[PDB]
RNA sequence: GUUAUCCGGAAUGAUUGGGCGUAAAGCGUCUGUAGGUGGCUUUUUAAGUCCGCCGUCAAAUCCCAGGGCUCAACCCUGGACAG
């Protein structure tokens, strides 16, 4: 657990390509948020809070299998980019777009978190956190 | 259009169960439903839902012209497919089942040509004017080719529906129909993968009696289909 | 009913023989196909050296309906032909642009054989190496960058290729999956 | 600098190549040894598509070179961009309005000083024009002479609409860039692109 | 055309961009000092990080836009992204 949110992200990873809609993972500011904003973009189906001994967990509803389960054409993939041995910062320029934006970036800024598209907006660089296709 | 199901039924006929515990494929745990004595009992809200879809467009298949095939190689479930399938008036597989059936059609088909050369000369009556070695042989082709070319033996062309009783045992079925881009209407009991067919029903293995309950529900949707396609052609 | 032999003759009619009817019927089915490689492989055996050709051909309407088959005989001709079927059932469709072009960026693997195409300006022409090259040139995609990463082999290059351009997602259907309007994403 | 060889040899060879000759080919009589290279690699096409080109202007390779890295510096289709510069080179623009029987015809004209671009005698081929620009005949016998003989006499009217041409002083005038559709011949632009990757 | 020199292709020293069961490659196994990374919550600070503005990073070169030698190479004016 020395990174929490390459863990959530790869809990994420894993369940999806098990093929089960279901996921616990804890929650945090960040976990908390990079979620919300997950469901704001549509790649995950719902999402609740529990609690139990002062432990929170988001349970994340995921997005139902692909017209069955053996002939899947499209997966769901996330990728950590600043990691803690080396951290990824971009200016409003460099800011990422991912497959001509398909898929979104998650950046942590002076504002908070966000999408790349919000940045746009708003003209602010930062964090980048993650990639998600 | 309405369909022939009630829990009650299916209660009666012995649908519900399925092996023991130690048996089963966690592939299938999502629409299971409990567990008793080391016996699994299967969800029958799932399986009435998936028999009313199976039936639907059975229905559909059946009205619009489409062929049938129906496959189970058990020892009480070949005695019960080739009545379903002279009820419906379908094309069946209940004796041994040949690999290559459907997807090597070309080398079927002149076995079905040699074999209808066979069933002209037995009733010809010039199986008398051979010797015996000639004879026995000539009823070697004959016992063969009447296993396995049996109840399909009407049939020309590639079947685009197939039926299929039990698909642990019945594999090559499922592979040659999945090659071939045809559908599956299955039963599955707790051992199965829900991977092999394109409509799946929760079902029982060991039982004859749930076997003639959703076999007779599927031929009597396939006999008013049949009305159906006998008025729209 | 009609008599069996008057019905079975009649399904033995329009069965025709193998012996008595010649074939070309190919180019009705309005497709082309390139031969990409062809080799010697040997069986041996207590004689000597058995030889066959292996041909690795690849098939395309250049319209955006692509496909790779592989196929094996004693002489060139029957093997490409054999090839020629085996690439035909199992053909798929490349996800195209307005422009002909690559919906996005994207990798692939198959084997040792590692694939990078990325998406074209109109005007650059393909530029790739061979199976990747001809697969592409095949499917009829015009602007298209392409580099195999890891192993050279044209099989397997080949396959990566249609992997890669298999798993290609178009716009409208990352819209309709996200569930959110097309001029959304644009942006 | 210039290619002084056989015209005929690679017209058969490459195709049909109007900057070069209006004389139709023989049966090619090589029916009789039917020698063949087998089919062409797909490096020897491509090969073939740029000599395509190269040949039907008249240019120098190493020329070709330099046209196509200002191709590629361009913002826009490279292939497009480069027909653009190919099709403005003055001979071309010269012969395209008929005023030549051909590019060697229209190349010599150009060079013995019988042109005039904005009053101004321009005698180099490779000169680029640019849109509202008047090409005229000097004010001499013979260069009137030729220009009139080689007009005349030639009956082609294809003028593709970005070229006037008025009749008494034959005042040539380029209108404006050209479009890909009005090029000068049957070319995958592509295939020349793909050719140049490696330079 | 040949030879020499350098980068490329070479993902063949790999940040982007590789590997280590059998192909080259896991110290024989631990204890631990420097060193690197390090759970959650609230506040603080603002070193990084981010945005705006200023100074400068000479002219020539490269990039863009025009102009001049008949064209081009070359020369000239004006201007700027990077960083
Ligand atoms: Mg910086
Ligand atoms: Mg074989
Ligand atoms: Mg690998
Ligand atoms: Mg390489
Ligand atoms: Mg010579
Ligand atoms: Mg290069
Ligand atoms: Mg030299
Ligand atoms: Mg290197
Ligand atoms: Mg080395
Ligand atoms: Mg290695
Ligand atoms: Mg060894
Ligand atoms: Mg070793
Ligand atoms: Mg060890
Ligand atoms: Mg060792
Ligand atoms: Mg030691
Ligand atoms: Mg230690
Ligand atoms: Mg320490
Ligand atoms: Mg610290
Ligand atoms: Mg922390
Ligand atoms: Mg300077
Ligand atoms: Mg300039
Ligand atoms: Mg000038
Ligand atoms: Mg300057
Ligand atoms: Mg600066």
């Amino acid at each position: 657990g020395k990174d929490t949110i390459a863990d959530i992200i790869t809990c994420i990873r894993n369940a999806d390509m098990n093929r089960k809609g279901t996921v616990r993972i804890v929650s945090t500011n960040i976990t908390e948020n990079i979620v919300k904003i997950l469901l704001r973009e549509g790649f995950i189906e719902n999402a609740r809070k529990h609690q139990e001994r002062n432990k929170y967990f988001l349970v994340l509803t995921l997005r139902h299998r692909r017209n069955k389960k053996g002939p899947y054409l499209n997966t769901f993939h996330l990728k950590r980019v600043s990691r803690p041995g080396l951290r990824i910062y971009s200016n409003y320029q460099r800011i990422p777009r991912i497959l001509g934006g398909m898929g979104i970036a998650i950046l942590s800024t002076s504002r908070g978190i966000m999408t790349d598209r919000e940045a746009r907006l708003e003209g602010i660089g930062g964090e980048i956190l993650c990639y998600i296709w | 259009r309405y369909w022939n199901i009630n829990l009650e039924e299916m209660m009666e006929a012995g649908v519900h169960f399925g092996h023991g515990t130690r048996k089963w494929n966690p592939r299938m745990s999502p629409y299971i439903s409990a567990k008793c004595k080391g016996i699994h009992i299967i969800n029958l809200t799932r399986t009435a839902r998936f028999l009313s879809e199976a039936c639907d467009l059975v229905f559909d298949a059946s009205s619009r012209g489409k062929q049938f095939l129906i496959v189970g190689t058990k020892n009480k479930a070949a005695d019960s497919v080739a009545r379903a399938a002279i009820r419906a008036r379908c094309h069946y597989v209940n004796k041994k089942w040949l690999g290559g059936m459907l997807t090597n059609w070309s080398t079927t088909e002149t076995r079905l040509h040699k074999f209808r050369d066979l069933r002209m000369e037995q009733t010809a009556g010039r199986l008398a004017r051979l010797p015996k070695r000639d004879a026995a042989v000539v009823k070697r082709q004959l016992s063969h080719l009447q296993t396995y070319l049996g109840g399909i033996k009407y049939m020309t062309g590639l079947p685009d529906i197939v039926i299929i009783v039990d698909q642990q045992e019945e594999y090559t079925a499922l592979r040659e129909c999945i090659t071939l881009g045809i559908p599956t209407i299955c039963l599955i009991d707790t051992n199965c993968n829900p991977d092999l067919a394109d409509i799946s029903i929760p079902a029982n293995d060991d039982a004859i009696a749930s076997i003639r309950l959703i076999l007779t529900k599927l031929v009597f949707a396939i006999c008013e289909g049949r009305s159906s396609y006998i008025r729209n052609p | 009913l009609g008599n069996d032999v008057y019905a079975m003759d009649s399904k033995i009619k329009k069965a025709t023989g193998f012996g008595s009817k010649s074939k070309k019927e190919k180019i009705r089915d309005g497709f082309e196909e390139n031969v990409v490689q062809v080799r010697r492989v040997t069986k041996v055996v207590k004689g000597g050296k058995h030889m066959r050709f292996r041909a690795i051909v690849v098939v395309g309407d250049k319209k955006g309906q692509v496909g790779v088959g592989v196929g094996k005989a004693k002489e060139v001709v029957s093997a490409v032909q054999k090839a020629a079927v085996d690439a035909r059932r199992n053909i798929i469709t490349v996800p195209m642009t307005k422009y002909l072009t690559f919906p996005h960026r994207n990798e692939a693997d198959y084997g040792a054989a590692r694939v990078m195409l990325r998406p074209a300006a109109p005007g650059t022409g393909v530029i790739a190496g061979g199976a990747v090259r001809t697969v592409l040139e095949m499917a009829g995609v015009e602007n298209a960058l392409g580099k195999q990463l890891g192993s050279n082999n044209a099989l397997n290059n080949a396959r990566a290729t249609i992997v890669a351009v298999q798993t290609m997602r178009q716009f409208s259907d990352v819209a309709r999956d996200r569930g959110i309007p097309m001029e959304e994403l644009w942006k | 600098s210039r290619y002084r060889g056989p015209r005929f040899k690679k017209i058969r060879r490459l195709g049909a190549l109007p900057g070069l000759t209006n004389k139709r080919p023989r049966a090619g009589s090589d029916l009789r040894n039917q020698s063949r290279s087998g089919k062409r690699s797909q490096y020897r096409i491509r090969l073939e598509e740029k000599q395509k080109l190269r040949f039907h202007y008249g240019i120098t390779e190493r020329q070709l070179l330099k046209y196509v890295r200002i191709a590629r510096k361009a913002k826009g289709s490279t292939g497009q961009v480069l027909l653009q510069l190919l099709e403005m080179r003055l001979d071309n623009i010269l012969f395209r309005l008929g005023m030549a029987p051909t590019i060697p015809g229209a190349r010599q004209l150009v060079n013995h000083r019988h042109i005039l671009v904005n009053g101004r005698i321009v005698d180099i081929p490779s000169y680029r024009c640019k849109p509202q620009d008047t090409i005229m005949a000097r004010d001499e016998q013979k260069s009137i002479a030729l220009i009139q003989n080689s007009l005349d006499l030639s009956p082609r009217e294809e003028l593709p609409k970005h070229l006037t041409l008025n009749p008494f002083p034959y005042k040539g005038l380029v209108n404006q860039i050209i479009d890909s559709k009005w090029v000068g011949l049957k070319i995958n632009e592509l295939l020349v692109v793909e050719y140049y990757s490696r330079q």
